[PDB]
């Protein structure tokens, strides 16, 4: 798995593969790996499958019922301390989760929360997760500013998971692109990275390592 | 110890290897070389278990430079590289096996070309056009598959290698005291003394 | 441990060793495994000697609550009360245990419980760390509606042979006969039983 | 797998299932598990494949040594003996679980052998995984002075009784002849109960299906002339 | 110790098409090398025009089954026989997986049947409850087997046309009824020669608007 | 830990009319780490052809001995090296470590050169020759390789058929594996020729 | 969470065209010891229904007891216990079932292997297995233990499959279960040569058969086997 | 987490901790603020398990927060100490304990006196003129052994602490990304923004 | 397994069930335990079935040796043999043999050989898994100086109780007769000792 999530001028970047595998054993290349929680917040999953679907289905459902007896949304940080004080109830009977719930308020402004299995609750500007995080990591440091364009931030995001898709086994199948902004998130789209590798290596002249 | 690096541009190559030697909880030592010359135009940066690396770097040199003197002519990287990787598939079913993972870079002066081989501790040999070991890898192969092109210049090979270890020094745990930098090119070896 | 029950024309006769070990030490060379739970219903104690006592005692306290509300129970009654209680706490006991009884309709019964917590009805039965070296001498010579004097000489030369092989098994040679007659206790010391 | 060995009137017939499996997958379908030790001396092999094939070609291999040497045809006792002492040295280790059969002059055999290099010696038996299906079926239907015809019979339907019943073993029957004063004769695949179905649908793709990136010649000639 | 998970063996598969939908499984259980039945039903119609199988540890399969079959039940009773679609009995089950967390079924659950705008609908599910929408899933033990053939004769996958030389990929063109039986059986025929848990017989549920239908073909026995 | 998967990759072969084929993918890895896509695992000594799964150290040592082996075979026998008799070679040598064996899934390919019969084989890491009719499958993804192979595979293909036969097998297989993928080569194998052909797949 | 002490071996069972037919050795073993050789492992409900258990014995008695108990509990109340409204298989089978995995459920199983033969209302045959897993499955021929590996291979030859049931007569049934049984205890170390029979028939009911013995054995040619190989005296 | 220290000197009490929060391999962040304000003279620095630090800091916070609205009045730090002591003494034969050690830095206004505190993670509470926890102290203690002062101001403090930080980046292997320092003395408490 | 050997008036018998068993499945129904290491000296075999068929090859080996230097060896000699092998190698070792032979000067001899290779001289010998459940009868009916037909009961008898008790014995009972008349070969099957 790799998923990330950065802070820009324009709202929020996210980006995540699409590979789930049992061992060695590829189980899924069209896993939904962004959960949509409300049409102002996302949630990321990583680990446990079941674990991560479960209980950001389940986090949704007490969002909900957060703005039907305040009649105001739930703020990013609420959100994500709701999800972190569940699993700490958990901790030690062995759920496996990493995630980053992400989203915009008038209040917080854009917001990214890393909350994690451990208990672990992380404001911050940048968050890679999962197996290929480190892959991921290497091409957001390097390229990132406050100052990029929507179009241009997107494609940073997408050509990070491209990297860790083509470095991490774990990691793979396609790419799914949310970008949040002041009025809600907006999907950018599945890109198979059987079509999108050849097409980055063409354009962009990387992966000279690489044949083709 | 910890991380080594390797990239093969147009006409060199480039081998940086960290400073730190970490015992425990201390850092008793920020500035040791983690590389032996094999020969004039080979040179192998290493990385494992205390004793085993440089036991084994140092017996690697002493056997090149016994053949350079008796046939009075220097091996090719690609047949030092192969000896290496021998000494580490035989040592790899030995009662007490060398812990040891290298880089080799080389300029073959028959060819022309620079070469890099990365080969690890069960004797696993492949050429590459940048390589690493340890958990520097999963950091550096990211930058590397972006920004590398084959026809690089040394220049822009030092400058690429800049951005590898900056990665490095934001993200990884250990403070691994900054790398030494050698390259490896038609005139020999030599060390860039600021990095 | 050797221990057996025998049933005959009278009724039954109920025998054992007296050796405790903790090891290869004996911590009791004259111990009673024939214990009462009833005037004319005793068992005969295998295995762990606190879970047996145990068991032991809170057999005879439903007995005697048994009897001041529905009269004198049958052998039957009382080896179910025994079973129930091996059976359910099967996990957390070694308890191989003997029971036998007399009735005046039923006349002598004799029933086994090992540590399973299953119930076996029997002729005669044995059981103990001695009873494996008397099993073949036991087929080949037991006999339905034996005498009392046959049936005292078959679990003495039975029990002999028991502690003979057996190093968990010794002293002397403890037996309760059970007839319509009453309770008679034999005892049987080491200078008659091992020149047999 | 499931083998058997089946004595008769003048001789002796062993038969043998084709399947091979590593875990649940079956790796060869067809799988030859019975061997020649010598001409008149076969046996067949259960257990860890490479060491049946391997212990049996050795002594195979030193049993021609020794035929040579004496000018005699060889013995089943011989074969038997450096087995048993050959695998009792490896303590196991060596899995290779062997029905051992034959005829020599001193007459028709019948053996088996374990792992650990214990013998046992009979009219009938078998080893393997199916072993239990096959020993109910040679129990029930077993008798003294069988003939040819019926031993064949008894020990293919043995197999049979396997292959059906347990998972381990599979696919084919091999069977081997060996009568006094007669060439033994083997058949391979006697019987063929398993053969696949037409497939519903032909997978032959059009060509040019596939995405190619190079193609070269590759020189698998010696150096040339001139 | 006791061990209080066992494996039964077997293999299923669910192919979703345009207007219908097919769960297919072999009729074989076994305990490690030997057979218990060669026609023990695995694929069960649930009602609602759903159908369903958890393929692993039998007891598990069945208990949870047996489960869904009751929700199902008490839907109709709870909120005026309205039909239970695909989508929800698909949540419901993973509420039934996920709360047995700690101490999961061991079983690999696919359904099958039609979504509310009549189309062809497969659902898969992993042992603890996590969940996905898909056109094609093999499931159990030979799964490793009849996957990479499906994503190869179903999706098209590695798949180009003539003359273009990898430029232009096979168009997806929808599969009927008839073509995707074609398919199960072959799969399941394939899996039957190199898998030992798998033969006997194979029993194919059909979902379409209509109903449900069932096939029966033989297998290998061996 | 498992030495058999831990670089990973996959080999397959298969029989046509009057041809053979083997192929294999091109990823070397350190278990997640992907550090290779240019790591072939198909050799050729003479007209004999041998591919090898498993630990990458144990595939270069084998084709380091194979040619050593038959290199002086040839040069005793004054001739080359046929596919039969260099499955027997390979099985001897692999058995003669069967207590500290070569981690390694070979596979062996070719024609013979007198009779013009195609041949394959496969073999476990002790030695075990399995001499199939119709294929071999070796590596991290042979279940996955067996499911494609068992169902793709007719007999009889045209050299130009199976091709495309033995390349979907492969690129499907390694699709539903980890550790196998990173690229692909072909070799189309007749009497007198040989052809190579490196395949366009997924790059995760 | 517990080990089976005194432990009972296969049970094995065949449908025939009117019927089933199971059968149960009776022996109560403890460890290598062969210890209760007076052990009755068929245990009739009704006169429909024989439910047949191996493994432990204390176990077996407890089911025994839960069996007993269930009969009683259906005649409360119910004017039509002995006809319409009497005890099925299939109602005694899904009892035990449902049982045995609730008590796999709680760690805590009952350490048995059953198989429940009987005839239903319609005259239908019933046979079905459940054991201490809570594992279910049916079949033309079912067994427990090392009946699995040596009595369903013999059984499977009169009735391979479901069209075979028609075809088989109550006389060619019982002389294969029979024999079955024989083999049983030329093979199995843990059996005895005394067994028990039941048979349920459609048209003649419950025939219970007790004391029955392994006969016509093959142990002549012992005497011509001599040494492992080469000796010959 | 790793390094936290404290220093009480003549007028106040300065606690450091640093900034790294290090999930295996990968540094997800370097401004990670390690303490929480009890009360308005009252500081709560923290490091342990993950998950469990914040959880336990932010319950001690609330509760503390509590009495102050209850009673319209500040508890003084030895009496702050007390609670999280029996807390952390309560929690070490709970079923789960709380994995936390902490550093309480308070500055009384009634003896007008600052106060150092350490307790870890089993209930152990000490006064002290200077604490740290971890590896920390292995370092640490013996520069502070040697040059700190009873009657030191606080810019000396600070200078004193550098001293300490500047050893720890030396020695120590892993990368803590710096210090967050804080002040608590009569006026409340105050970051240093530059450090 | 349950195997035994005594001496008599005569000379010595052998004797032996015929079971080998994997676990519980009985691999070989009518196996010959009653292997010879000499014309008239004779073993019986337990445990291991592959160690004691390699140790009795290894004796048979020396004593066909020791035969063309020395002439006939004794009883004892034979049994020092085996011990040598069993207590040199006790660590590797799963073999309980029982050595028995007849000399005209010495006559019957039964020497009983244990897992640790300890050698024990004695006027009859009993051994296997078997053996545990007929020390009783065994004991009680051994008489020294019997006749063949005595003999032949008194092992038929124990052995009979052995195979009824033990799992791990059974199928037919195996006998060797050893006097200065020759070697007889006696065998008894289920329908005739089981009835016993
Ligand atoms: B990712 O690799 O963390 C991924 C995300 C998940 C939401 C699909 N996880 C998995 O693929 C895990 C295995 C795993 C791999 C690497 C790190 C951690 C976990 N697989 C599953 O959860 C899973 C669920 N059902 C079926 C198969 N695999
Ligand atoms: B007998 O040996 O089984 C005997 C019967 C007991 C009721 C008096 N049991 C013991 O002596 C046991 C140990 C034991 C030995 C052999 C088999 C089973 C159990 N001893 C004790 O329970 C004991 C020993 N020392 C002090 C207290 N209890
Ligand atoms: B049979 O099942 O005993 C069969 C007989 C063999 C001699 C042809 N054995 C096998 O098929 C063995 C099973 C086995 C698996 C694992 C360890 C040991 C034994 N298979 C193989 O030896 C085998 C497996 N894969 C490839 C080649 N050979
Ligand atoms: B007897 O039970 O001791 C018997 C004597 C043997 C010489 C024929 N031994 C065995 O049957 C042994 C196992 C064993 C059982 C009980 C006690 C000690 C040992 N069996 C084997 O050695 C054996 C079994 N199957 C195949 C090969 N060898
Ligand atoms: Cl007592
Ligand atoms: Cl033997
Ligand atoms: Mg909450
Ligand atoms: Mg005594
Ligand atoms: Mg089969
Ligand atoms: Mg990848
Ligand atoms: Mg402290």
């Amino acid at each position: 798995t790799t998923t990330l999530a950065f802070r820009f001028q324009g709202g929020i970047i996210v980006a995540v593969d699409s590979r789930a595998t049992a061992g060695n054993w590829v189980a899924s290349q069209t896993v939904k790996k962004v959960i949509e929680i409300n049409p102002f917040l996302l949630g990321t999953i990583a680990g446990g499958a079941a674990d991560c679907q479960f209980w950001e289905t389940w986090l949704g459902s007490q969002c909900r019922l957060h703005e039907l007896r305040e009649k105001e949304r739930i703020s990013v940080a609420a959100a994500s301390k709701i999800l972190s004080n569940l699993v700490y109830q958990y901790k030690g009977a062995g759920l496996s989760m990493g995630t980053m719930i992400c989203g915009y308020t008038r209040k917080e402004g854009p917001t990214i929360y890393y909350v994690d299995s451990d208990g672990t609750r992380l404001k911050g500007d940048i968050f890679c997760v999962g197996s290929g995080q480190t892959f991921a990591y290497g091409v957001l440091d390097s390229n990132y500013k406050w100052d990029l364009s929507v179009e241009d931030a997107l494609y940073l995001g997408k050509r990070s998971i491209l990297a860790a898709a083509h470095r991490d086994a774990y990691s793979g199948g396609s790419v799914n692109l949310y970008h949040v902004t002041e009025d809600g998130w907006i999907y950018h789209g599945n890109h198979d990275v059987g079509e999108l590798f050849w097409k980055v290596k063409e354009e962009e002249g990387s992966f000279n390592n690489v044949i083709g | 110890m910890d991380i080594i690096l390797g990239i093969r541009v147009q006409d060199s190559v480039i081998l940086a290897s960290s400073k730190a030697v970490t015992r425990g909880i201390s850092v008793l030592k920020d500035s040791d070389d983690k590389t032996r010359q094999l020969s004039p135009h080979t040179l192998m940066s290493f990385a494992g278990e205390a004793g085993d690396t440089v036991q084994f770097a140092e017996y690697i040199q002493a056997n090149i430079q016994l053949y350079s003197i008796r046939e009075d002519y220097e091996l090719s990287p690609q047949a030092v590289s192969s000896f290496v990787r021998q000494e580490l598939a035989k040592s790899i079913r030995s009662r007490r096996p060398y812990q040891v993972n290298v880089l080799i870079g080389g300029y073959d002066k028959k060819k022309n070309k620079p070469e890099l081989y990365q080969i690890d501790y069960l004797g696993t040999k492949v050429e590459l056009p940048y390589g690493a070991h340890g958990y520097s890898g999963f950091y550096t192969f990211s930058l590397l598959d972006h920004h590398y092109r084959p026809d690089m210049t040394t220049e822009e090979g030092l400058d690429l290698l800049k951005l590898c270890v900056q990665e490095l020094e934001k993200r990884m745990p250990m403070d691994f005291k900054g790398v030494i930098v050698k390259i490896v090119d038609k005139d020999g070896i030599r060390q860039v003394d600021d990095f | 441990t050797s221990i057996m029950a025998v049933t005959f024309k009278d009724g039954v006769i109920l025998g054992a060793d007296s050796r405790t070990t903790t090891g290869a030490y004996i911590a009791n060379r004259v111990t009673d495994k024939l214990t009462r739970v009833h005037d004319k219903i005793w068992c005969c104690r295998s295995g762990s000697a606190a879970d047996t006592q145990a068991i032991a005692d809170i057999v005879q306290y439903h007995l005697e609550l048994y009897t001041s509300q529905y009269g004198t129970p049958s052998t039957e009654t009382a080896a179910s009360v025994f079973k129930e209680l091996c059976y359910e706490n099967k996990d957390n006991l070694t308890a191989g245990i003997i029971v036998a009884g007399y009735d005046d309709k039923n006349k002598g019964e004799v029933y086994t419980i090992p540590l399973g917590g299953s119930v076996h009805k029997l002729p005669y039965a044995i059981a103990g760390s001695g009873s494996t070296f008397i099993y073949g001498y036991c087929d080949k010579n037991f006999r339905e509606n034996m005498s009392k004097e046959e049936t005292v000489d078959f679990i003495k030369h039975s029990l002999s042979q028991a502690i003979k092989w057996d190093g968990s098994s010794g002293g002397v040679i403890r037996m309760v006969v059970l007839t319509a007659a009453g309770v008679e206790r034999l005892i049987f010391y080491p200078d008659e039983y091992e020149q047999l | 797998t499931t083998i058997v060995g089946v004595k008769f009137n003048n001789g002796v017939v062993i038969a043998a299932d084709t399947r091979s499996t590593q875990g649940p997958i079956v790796a060869d379908k067809n799988c030859a598990k019975l061997h020649r030790i010598s001409p008149k001396i076969w046996c067949a092999g259960a257990g860890t494949a490479a060491d049946t094939e391997a212990v049996t070609q050795l002594i195979g291999s030193n049993i021609e040594l020794h035929s040579l040497y004496t000018s005699r045809e060889p013995r089943v006792v011989s074969a038997l003996q450096m087995l048993k002492q050959h695998l009792f040295k490896y303590q196991g280790h060596i899995g290779a679980y062997l029905i051992v059969a034959g005829v020599d002059p001193t007459g028709s055999h019948l053996f088996s052998i374990h792992a650990h290099g214990s013998t046992d010696v009979g009219y009938y038996l078998s080893l393997g995984s199916g072993s239990l299906a096959a020993m109910a079926v040679l129990e029930s239907h077993w008798k003294q002075d069988l003939t040819k015809e019926e031993a064949i019979k008894l020990a293919s339907d043995a197999i049979q009784a396997g292959i059906w019943n347990d998972l381990g073993s599979g696919s084919n029957v091999d069977v081997c002849v060996m009568e006094i004063g007669k060439d033994a004769e083997y058949l391979r695949n006697y019987l063929t109960p398993n053969v696949r179905e037409e497939k519903q649908k032909s997978y032959k793709f059009p060509r040019g299906t596939t995405a190619v990136l190079k193609e070269s010649i590759v020189n698998i000639c010696d150096i040339q002339e001139e | 110790q006791f061990n209080p998970y066992g494996d039964n063996g077997g293999t299923i598969l669910g192919i979703a098409g345009e207007d219908f939908a097919v769960l297919a499984g072999d009729t074989r259980n076994i305990t490690d090398y030997s057979i218990n039945s060669r026609y023990e039903p695995k694929v069960f119609d649930c009602g609602d025009n759903i159908v369903m199988s958890a393929n692993g540890f039998a007891a598990d399969g069945d208990a949870l089954v047996k489960r869904f079959k009751n929700s199902v039940k008490w839907y109709h009773f709870d909120h005026n026989d309205k039909k239970l679609s695909i989508n929800s009995a698909a949540r419901n089950i993973q509420h039934l997986l996920y709360g047995k967390r700690f101490f999961p079924y061991y079983v690999h659950t696919i359904i099958a049947g039609l979504d509310e705008d009549g189309k062809g609908a497969v659902y898969s599910f992993d042992p603890v409850g996590s969940y996905e929408r898909e056109q094609c899933r093999a499931g159990g033990a030979a799964a490793s087997l009849i996957m990479p053939f499906l994503d190869n004769q179903v999706n098209f996958k590695n798949q180009y046309e003539p003359g273009t030389n990898g430029k232009v990929k096979k168009p997806l063109k929808y599969l009927s009824v008839e073509e995707v039986i074609k398919l199960v059986r072959d799969s399941f025929t394939s899996a039957t020669e190199r898998h030992i848990q798998v033969g006997d017989g194979l029993e194919i549920l059909i979902v379409t608007k209509d109903g449900v239908r069932k096939e029966f073909y033989e297998l290998k026995r061996d | 830990s498992d030495p058999s998967s831990i670089n990973g990759g996959i080999v397959v072969a298969m029989t046509g009319k009057d041809c053979v084929a083997i192929a294999c993918d091109l990823r070397l890895g350190s278990q997640s780490l992907g550090v290779s896509n240019k790591f072939e695992k198909i050799f050729h000594y003479g007209h004999v052809f041998l591919g090898i799964t498993g630990l990458a150290t144990d595939v270069t040592t084998l084709n380091e001995m194979f040619r050593y082996k038959t290199n002086l075979y040839k040069l005793k026998e004054e001739r080359a090296i046929e596919p039969e008799t260099f499955t027997q070679l390979v099985s001897s040598s692999l058995y003669e470590r069967r207590f500290g064996p070569y981690f390694v899934g070979p596979v062996v390919a070719g024609i013979n050169s007198k009779s013009g019969k195609p041949f394959i084989a496969g073999f476990d890491l002790i030695g075990c020759i399995d001499e199939a009719k119709d294929f071999i499958v070796s590596g991290t993804a042979s279940d996955q390789l067996f499911g494609m192979c068992e169902s793709l595979y007719e007999p009889n293909l045209e050299p130009e058929d199976l091709f495309e036969t033995i390349s979907q097998a492969l690129l499907n297989a390694a699709d539903r594996d980890a550790l196998s993928g990173w690229g692909a080569v072909v070799y189309i194998i007749k009497k007198d020729e040989v052809v190579k052909r490196y395949l366009k797949m997924r790059q995760d | 969470t517990q080990q089976p002490i005194v432990t009972g071996t296969s049970v094995i069972s065949m449908k025939y065209d009117n019927g089933v037919i199971i059968a149960a050795d009776n022996l109560g073993s403890y460890g290598s010891l062969l210890r209760f050789n007076g052990v009755e492992r068929l245990i009739p409900v009704g006169d429909n229904t024989v439910v047949g258990i191996s493994g432990d014995i204390s176990d077996m008695q407890h089911i025994e007891r839960l069996l007993k108990d269930l009969v009683t509990e259906n005649a409360y109340d119910n004017p039509l216990a002995d006809a319409e409204e009497a005890l099925e298989p299939s109602y005694i089978f899904e009892y035990l079932a449902t049982v045995m995995y609730q008590r796999r459920s709680k760690m805590n199983p009952l350490w048995n292997a059953i198989i429940v033969a009987g005839v239903q209302s319609n005259g239908d045959q019933f046979l079905r297995y459940v054991n201490l897993l809570g594992v279910t499955y049916s079949s033309p021929t079912l067994a427990t233990g090392f009946g699995a590996h040596m009595a369903n291979p013999l059984l499977r030859k009169v009735v391979d499959r479901e069209s075979d049931i028609p075809k088989t007569t109550v006389q060619v049934a019982e002389e294969a279960i029979v024999n079955a049984m024989r083999v049983l205890y030329y093979r199995d170390a843990r059996s005895s040569r005394n067994f028990s029979l039941a048979i349920i028939d459609k048209n003649t009911g419950l025939t219970f058969k007790k004391n029955l013995q392994v006969e016509n054995m093959k142990w002549d040619f012992a005497k011509d086997i001599k040494g492992y190989g080469t000796q010959k005296i």
